[PDB]
């Protein structure tokens, strides 16, 4: 039967986006196909099993023959788009507050279970007309240019244990470019990443970082920049969304703030849930 | 009985040529 409508949504980096309706039903999926060349799967389907209303829901996964099928729910634009159409306005900042809110919300979620995103940035994150924001991608790298601009700086220095930090940082870095309109480390390799983050929070030593000097990738001969004033970098940014910010970006990933005591930041006390200033 | 969706993954897999 013909009774169902596939189309192509688009995008490339994992793979292509469908949209199907059940024309008897009215009932829409969409569906992401990617294609390989074990672990992948294992890591993926944990999302099936990870459910809240910050996260995407993930109704299955499908491995065929050389191919993998993603089902899950529809929704319709995703953040990087949503920045770019607001490019000339700015996100209001109660939506920018109730955004950040939510995805701390969905981290929490993760971090509590002990599962870590590790690659977040604004293309996985989905949201509807309703005002909420979703995770999504979980585990899609195991089936590095796109998702640089957004890596903790213990992951560029080749540190081998990846805590719940991670995510906080990234998160951190896509607070900072919704305020902005402009990405905050916009590397384009892994030691112009490391340089970037240096020249605005002041190039790490053992005093602020205890034990940086001896992870794989530090060397000594990195130069020396003094720490730069958060005013200068997120302006107009509240001081209460400046201090949030430098917590979500200190170093050392102990000091780092946890996404459960982020929610209980001063900045987010007036947070609200209001619906898109635009028609996404 | 399986999701209405198995039906648009055949047809996927089918128009993938
Ligand atoms: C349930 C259902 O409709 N499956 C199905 C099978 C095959 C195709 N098309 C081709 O094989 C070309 C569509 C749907
Ligand atoms: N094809």
């Amino acid at each position: 039967e013909n009774f169902q409508k596939v189309e192509k949504i688009g995008e490339g980096t994992y793979g292509v986006v469908y949209k199907a309706r059940n024309k008897l039903t009215g009932e829409v999926v969409a569906l992401k196909k990617i294609r390989l060349d074990s672990t992948a799967i294992r890591e993926i389907s944990l999302l099936k099993e990870l459910n809240h209303p910050n996260i995407v829901k993930l109704l299955d996964v499908i491995h065929t023959e050389n191919k993998l099928y993603l089902v899950f729910e529809f929704l319709h634009q995703d953040l990087k788009k949503f920045m770019d159409a607001s490019a000339l306005t700015g996100i209001p900042l109660p939506l920018i507050k109730s955004y950040l809110f939510q995805l701390l919300q969905g981290l929490a979620f993760c971090h509590s279970h002990r599962v870590l995103h590790r690659d977040l940035k604004p293309q996985n994150l989905l949201i509807n007309t309703e005002g909420a924001i979703k995770l999504a991608d979980f585990g899609l790298a195991r089936a590095e240019v796109v998702t640089l601009w957004y890596r903790a700086p213990e992951i560029l220095l080749g540190c081998k244990y990846y805590s719940t930090a991670v995510d906080i940082w990234s998160l951190g870095c896509i607070f900072a470019e919704m305020v902005t309109r402009r990405a905050l480390f916009p590397g384009d390799s892994e030691i112009d990443q490391l340089f970037r983050i240096f020249r605005t929070l002041g190039t790490p030593d053992e005093v602020v970082w205890p034990g940086v000097t001896s992870m794989p990738d530090y060397k000594p001969s990195f130069p020396k920049w003094a720490r730069q004033d958060f005013s200068k970098v997120v302006p107009p940014l509240d001081e209460d969304g400046r201090s949030l910010l430098s917590q979500m970006l200190h170093y050392d990933p102990n000091k780092r703030i946890s996404a459960k005591a982020a929610l209980a930041h001063p900045f987010f006390q007036d947070v609200t849930k209001p619906v898109p200033h635009l028609r996404l | 009985d399986p999701a209405w969706w198995v039906c648009a993954i055949a047809a996927i897999e089918c128009s993938d040529v």
